[PDB]
């Protein structure tokens, strides 16, 4: 037969194998979904343990050796990059509707028909979400962001603490207002520095109205607090000026030797006076600082920080109005330092933490900045808190940029499922079957929700379907369409009035990514695995 | 241009260029210089004395575009001397669908090529 | 950096490999510590110092080359065979082909500077070997005394453009050249 | 063959793993349950490196224990957290966490979801912090008697308790000697400037904190004076011999009068550096690097004592004590950088070593504890207890609040929030009372450790601890009786107790939110 020197799996076998792999990944990630599902606890080969709940971290830490599951892992990572929320939901959707599509294929329906049905159903679902399922976050101000942060943090380790967290979260985002094209506000998240500390309880997490770099004063004798900080950000090491790789000195008469040695320090020394000739009070540099330069700084009464990270220094320079300098060289041929390139900070203090010390730059003059310090029981709790905080910041950013949200708690999924079941009667073709299946697939998210809470999921999803049917078939009952299941009493309640909202970006991107992942994994007809 | 054996950009040089409010781009492969010249209309410069405005390409806009947090691109749009050259950028969820889309687009281009070759 | 106390320094020295065991230093740190060494064995440490000084002066006596010297086919026989007893050469056969000759030429100068102990010689292929094929653009044919000791002919053998500064040291030394101050086989990546 | 995940990946899920997690914590809570109280029992730990740690505190026990169960790893991290943050209450927080998990397991079995238990735990934590702040009493910082009493309360449960009347004083002195005012604001209290050094052999009560600094160095040259009455100390960071530099120089000599001229140039450079040091008239010079023979000769000709290489931390504490300042370039050695105030410098001999003391200095801001004992392990335990006392003293100087000890505060807050819970209704009240009786373990642990019967004693304590402002009533663990802590006189900083409660509840939350484990795979 074939001379390939490899393993060939053709027909229903490979389709079933791919569906099994996708279902395996989905079932792995599915136990940690919703405001009731718990979190997982991954231990490595060496032994280091991470306590995680978000799907992206779980799927990146896990190692997978099946392509039909590597695609799901890549889908989760892509959802994390593009949006930041709904990493588990998109994987669940993709795998479950892939299983439904394989079931459809098993009745000898051609996979091209089911792919076309999925594509048309996704387009129609996105259109319906955009038209009849969004609410503008314009009349609701300062509270839609809080509700979005709360519902994004509900499933995390800081769930019921959200009232304390969500508030400060939006404050952080409100400290990173930016203007780019003179009329479009921008929120460059990841500019808020998140710091770890394992001291006091969760209520003691600090929201600093100014950057908090994680470094220490260069020398102990230098003052650790500055009343009025004139920051001079630098991007070059203050070490003795070794000449060059090419330039090398050669001495013929010793009388000229010792003098050049003095210069080997004096150049550096000279630079320092220039920097201190303008009253610079705090010095931040990415390069190292030798002992002599530290002595100059301590004798001048100004604190200096060495080996500051490039991103931290960039953010400090942007926030304080300082200009980062790679070298001292003006448009003329002479070294100089100008007072116009010193940032102003109202305070700079080396504050003690649980066991170490970190530097707070408070009330930078140019533009308001913010940083967050997370206090927890130990390292694992703090890192999980940091991941949850990143998810919350991403959600708030998405809400602010795109002023539109949709009801949460499976409201959008139930509405789309009932609409798509009511859909597929437009064309009247065989492909409509695929659309119908897609509808049923969009019932996976509410179901598993009630599965995690040990509630009667069939009755709950039936009640949601009935309420959305009443909303769709009766125009005056449209207010019923904003309803989703609730865990405190296992009851379908209006989440629009309850305060559970998710940015529409999450739902739209998850739907599109899931349907295209299912399409690209469904086209497979046979697998040919070559021998290593 | 990407120049091994000699740092094409130094800290002092980049500092001066940024001071004069200019945009600097480095690490350009030697194989792409013909494509760049045919696209935007510049001419290669290997000596400072030969660097003049008579051999300096022009464009309506130069942008650094972010693809929603999934990389960064440089786009030169509105070249005053549009050459016989266009570029295609593809988007996709995973690598596999992107590769397959590239192959399909190449097949369509080859079909149009055959139709151009002999008209039948 | 060094904001660490006696207990922390002991923890670090124990964790690094085992301990410096006061026997494996050069003229720099055994000279600078100078006080941790207990005084009941002054004769032993002084004998070790005198033997290490003898070793250093012997090494500096045979370190006399410093930089690569380039030769033609005339004297090639003498610097390939009569280079000296106990000395081996490099014999980089190079052309004006940009990539590999350029990278190796820039790296061999640094290697010769940091190894003044081994002879570095480079020759052009046209006038060193009669009608060399010139497709195998790199050619470092290491001679131990006058015989074969190693050979690198293909750019694939080096790995192409992806050549760093100091992995060439390991590539030459694997054949039995002077020892390396660096670990790992393919210099990490 | 065909696999989805890795071959070595193992997965566990369901109530099973939950039970395991709880059990893990209990096991960690079972090792050091007998170390709590004034009647504690020492434990011996064998290091993998051959050492021995003979200790009582929980953190020093757990840091030498390696566990492959990740829940126990979390518990060890919690112990280290409590040790680093406050320095006290390790055993209390670990026991509290263990019993909170042990009592949450019961609700986990009765088909109750962990989320409601977590919510009730957080509510209980907030309420216990509130009612623990309620019963606090202020402490007079200026009063040294109460400071000594607080340190005694913190030290009565360790091995050095027999020398408490000494040890407390030591700690107090050090903590009241490091207290410093930085530039304007930012009062500080750092233990980098409070060194404890062990000298084996001698008498335990011979230990004392020196009004200055002690280091283990010797005078560079025999002729230099080993007894300086009123030193003028100058501190040097750089070296005092001739160094090549950074660039490659390669001086070329063609004349007959350049080699000897080069050597004489080196000698004259050393002479110039030493004359620059000398001209400002110092008396003791401390350097972090080497000293050339010419350097010490020139310094000696000016009657200056030179101390060779000193570790940077020792130099920093010397500078903080004498009021001097470290200078790297001697030609810039200013008058203000010279250290005056050192009352005496003495190069003494202890055992078979030379030790340099800069003691008797005026108003120092750095201290060194001459801790003399009988053995290395004995001294290690003594200095651990001194560190605990120092941390407690710092906590009470940074927090003027106090709270009754001996399980009195724990029972008080337990009863307070029990009476609070008796009014509310719902399903979360049961975990609330579970936490209420969970804070009850430490009094029971004390009664068990002292050798008395916990049932009747604790029943009487709980019954009497209900009426007429008896929130200060606790157990005396020396006699195993019920006393009023005011007469017994044992109080603990509020910071330690609140941190203990917070850390225990947070550890309970962390190990109770978890229901799946995936073990075995590559790092990333
Ligand atoms: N308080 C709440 N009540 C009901 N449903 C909620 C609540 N908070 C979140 N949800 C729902 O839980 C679902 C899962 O979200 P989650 O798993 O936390 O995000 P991710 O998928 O990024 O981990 C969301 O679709 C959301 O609608
Ligand atoms: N004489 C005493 N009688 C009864 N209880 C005491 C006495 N001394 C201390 N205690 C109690 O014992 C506890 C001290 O135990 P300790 O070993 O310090 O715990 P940890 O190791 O966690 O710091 C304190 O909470 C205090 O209330
Ligand atoms: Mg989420
Ligand atoms: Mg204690």
């Amino acid at each position: 037969p074939l001379s390939v020197f490899g393993d060939r799996s053709t027909g229903e076998t490979i389709r079933s194998q791919n569906v099994m792999a996708a279902a395996s990944i989905a079932n792995i990630v599915k136990s940690s979904l919703g405001p009731v599902g718990l979190d997982k606890m991954l231990v490595d080969d060496i032994g280091d343990v991470t306590i995680t709940n978000d799907g992206a971290t779980i799927l990146k830490l896990l190692e997978v050796e099946h392509p039909a599951a590597k695609v799901l892992c890549e889908l989760a990572d892509l959802q994390d990059k593009e949006v930041g929320d709904g990493t588990t939901s998109v994987v669940i959707i993709a795998a479950e509707l892939l299983k439904n599509a394989d079931e459809l294929v098993k009745q000898k329906i051609h996979p091209t028909s089911v792919i076309s049905g999925y594509r048309l159903a996704c387009k129609e679902a996105v259109r319906y979400i955009n038209e009849n399922l969004i609410v503008n976050t314009d009349e609701l101000g300062r509270d839609c962001l809080i509700n979005a942060a709360k519902t994004s943090m509900s499933s995390k380790i800081i769930g019921i603490n959200g009232d304390f967290f969500a508030n400060m979260v939006v404050d952080a985002v409100l400290a990173i207002k930016y203007t780019d094209i003179r009329g479009q506000p921008r929120y460059p998240v990841n500019s808020v520095n998140i710091l770890k500390a394992h001291g006091r309880s969760q209520m003691e997490s600090m929201l600093i109205s100014g950057y908090a770099l994680n470094c220490v004063v260069g020398s102990q004798g230098m003052p650790k607090r500055i009343v009025n900080a004139k920051i001079a950000c630098l991007d070059f090491s203050l070490q003795k000026t070794k000449m060059k790789l090419g330039v090398q000195v050669v001495i013929t008469d010793p009388e000229k030797l010792d003098q050049i040695r003095q210069r080997e320090s004096d150049i550096t020394k000279e630079r320092i006076q220039k920097i201190l000739a303008t009253g610079a009070n705090v010095i931040l540099t990415t390069g190292g600082i030798d002992d002599m330069c530290l002595k100059y700084f301590v004798e001048a009464g100004a604190m200096a920080v060495r080996r500051v990270l490039k991103r931290d220094l960039k953010r400090i320079a942007k926030a304080s109005g300082a200009t980062i300098l790679s070298t001292l060289a003006n448009l003329e041929g002479e070294e100089t330092f100008e007072a116009a390139m010193l940032g102003q900070a109202e305070e700079v203090v080396q504050e003690r933490i649980c066991d170490d010390e970190l530097i707070l730059i408070k009330n930078t003059k140019a533009r308001t900045s913010a940083s967050i310090i997370l206090r927890g029981a130990n390292d694992f709790m703090c890192d999980e808190m940091e991941r949850s905080l990143h998810d919350a910041l991403c959600v708030v950013k998405r809400v602010l940029e795109s002023k539109s949200v949709v009801p949460g708690g499976g409201a959008v999924e139930a509405a789309l499922s009932i609409y798509l079941e009511n859909y597929a009667t437009s064309m009247g073709s065989r492909e409509q079957l695929a659309i119908a299946e897609f509808a049923r697939s969009l019932l996976v998210i509410p179901n598993t929700l009630a599965v995690n809470a040990a509630q009667d999921s069939t009755d709950l999803v039936a009640k949601l379907r009935a309420f959305h049917n009443e909303a769709q078939v009766n125009p005056e009952r449209k207010n019923l369409k904003w309803i989703g299941l609730d865990l405190s009493n296992g009851k379908p309640r209006d989440n629009k009035q309850a305060g559970v909202f998710e940015p529409t970006i999450v739902k739209v991107k998850s739907l599109k990514f899931a349907t295209e992942a299912a399409i690209t994994i469904l086209r497979i007809d046979d697998l040919i695995k070559l021998h290593p | 241009q990407k120049s091994i054996l000699r740092d094409a950009l130094s800290d002092l040089a980049l500092h001066f260029l940024n001071k004069m409010k200019i945009m600097v781009i480095k690490d350009i492969e030697r194989e792409d210089i013909e494509f760049i010249c045919k696209t935007i209309g510049t001419k290669p410069v290997a000596h400072i004395d030969q660097f003049t405005a008579d051999m300096l390409g022009s464009a309506e806009l130069a942008e650094e575009v972010n693809l929603n947090g999934s990389g960064k691109l440089l786009k030169i749009t509105g070249c005053a001397s549009p050459g016989k050259t266009v570029t295609i950028v593809v988007r996709g969820s995973n690598k596999l669908v992107i590769e397959e889309a590239e192959r399909s687009i190449h097949d369509a281009l080859c079909v149009i090529r055959c139709l151009v070759k002999k008209r039948a | 950096k060094e904001l660490e106390e006696e207990a922390e320094e002991e923890q670090r020295i124990l964790q690094q490999s085992v301990v410096k065991t006061y026997e494996d230093m050069t003229l720099e740190e055994l000279e600078d510590h100078e006080d941790e060494f207990n005084e009941e064995d002054e004769r032993a440490i002084e004998m070790y110092r005198r033997r290490r000084l003898a070793e250093w002066k012997a090494t500096k006596l045979k370190n006399k080359f410093g930089e690569v010297l380039e030769i033609s086919g005339k004297d090639y026989v003498q610097e390939v065979t009569k280079a000296g007893e106990g000395l081996w050469v490099i014999l980089h056969l190079y052309k004006q082909g940009i990539p590999l000759c350029a990278l190796i030429n820039q790296h061999l100068s640094g290697l010769a500077r940091k190894f003044p102990d081994v002879k570095f010689i480079k020759a052009i292929s046209t006038t060193c070997i009669p009608n060399y094929p010139d497709r195998n653009l790199p050619t470092i044919f290491v001679y131990l005394e006058g015989d074969i000791k190693a050979q690198f002919i293909g750019p694939l053998v080096f790995g192409g453009m992806n050549l760093t500064r100091d992995e060439l040291e390991w590539k030459l030394s694997e054949s039995g050249a002077i020892m390396t101050d660096l670990e790992e086989n393919p210099k990490k990546p | 063959p065909v696999l989805v995940l890795s071959q070595n990946t193992k997965r566990e899920s369901g109530r099973k793993v939950q039970s395991g997690n709880i059990n893990a914590a209990k096991t960690i809570a079972d090792i050091i349950r007998t170390c709590l109280g004034p009647k504690s029992m020492m434990k011996m730990l064998l290091d993998p490196m051959g050492g021995i740690v003979m200790t009582n505190d929980g953190n020093a026990i757990l840091r030498e224990i390696q566990v492959q169960h990740p829940a126990a790893k979390s518990m060890i991290e919690i112990s280290r957290t409590q040790d680093e943050e406050v320095g006290d209450g390790t055993t209390s927080v670990i026991i509290l966490a263990g019993e909170m998990l042990s009592v949450a397991e019961h609700f986990l079995e009765q088909q109750m979801h962990p989320t409601v238990v977590i919510s009730a735990y957080r509510k209980a934590l907030d309420d216990m912090i509130s009612t623990l702040k309620k019963i606090s009493i202020p402490v007079d910082i200026s009063d040294s008697d109460m400071m000594l009493n607080i340190i005694n309360s913190s030290i009565t449960t360790k091995a050095i308790s027999r020398w408490s009347s000494l040890a407390c004083n030591i700690a107090l002195d050090a903590v009241k000697m490091v207290q410093f005012e930085e530039n304007g604001r930012k009062e500080i209290d750092i233990k980098k400037y409070a060194r404890v050094e062990k000298i084996p052999g001698g008498i335990i009560e011979d230990s004392c904190v020196l009004r200055g600094v002690m280091i283990n160095k010797d005078v560079t040259h025999p002729r230099m004076r080993r007894y300086i009455k009123n030193p003028r100390i100058v501190l040097l960071d750089s070296s005092l011999e001739y160094k090549k530099g950074e660039s490659q120089t390669d001086i070329e000599i063609t004349r007959e009068e350049d080699f000897t001229r080069i050597l004489q140039m080196e000698e004259e450079y050393i002479q110039q550096l030493c004359e620059d040091i000398i001209q400002l008239k110092p008396d003791v010079v401390i350097t972090e690097k080497g000293i050339s023979d010419l350097a010490q000769h020139y310094l000696m000709r000016a009657n200056i004592t030179a101390i060779r290489r000193v570790r940077k931390t020792d130099n920093n504490r010397i500078a903080r004590a004498c009021g001097a300042r470290i200078v790297s370039r001697p030609e810039e050695l200013r008058e203000d950088d010279v250290g005056t105030g050192a009352g005496l410098l003495e190069i003494k001999k202890i055992g078979d070593e030379y030790f340099t003391f800069i003691t008797d200095c005026k108003d120092p801001k750095a201290c060194t504890i001459l801790l003399r004992g009988a053995s290395k392990e004995i001294l290690s335990e003594v200095e651990r207890n001194l560190q605990d006392a120092m941390q407690v003293c710092r906590n009470v100087l940074l927090d003027p609040q106090l709270v009754p000890g001996g399980g009195a505060s724990e029972m008080a807050v337990a009863h307070a929030l029990t009476e609070k819970s008796k009014a509310m209704t719902g399903v979360e009240q049961w975990p609330y009372r579970a936490v209420a009786q969970a804070l009850e373990v430490i009094p029971r642990t004390l009664i068990q450790n002292c050798g008395a019967s916990t049932i009747r004693l604790l029943t009487s304590l709980r019954a009497k601890h209900t009426q007429e402002n008896c929130e200060t009533w606790g157990v005396n663990g020396e006699t195993g009786t019920l006393v009023d802590m005011k007469e017994l006189g044992i109080w603990e900083p509020l910071a330690v107790k609140l941190q203990t409660y917070k850390t225990a509840v947070e550890t309970a939350v962390l190990l109770l939110r978890i229901d799946d484990i995936v073990s075995g795979h590559k790092k990333k």
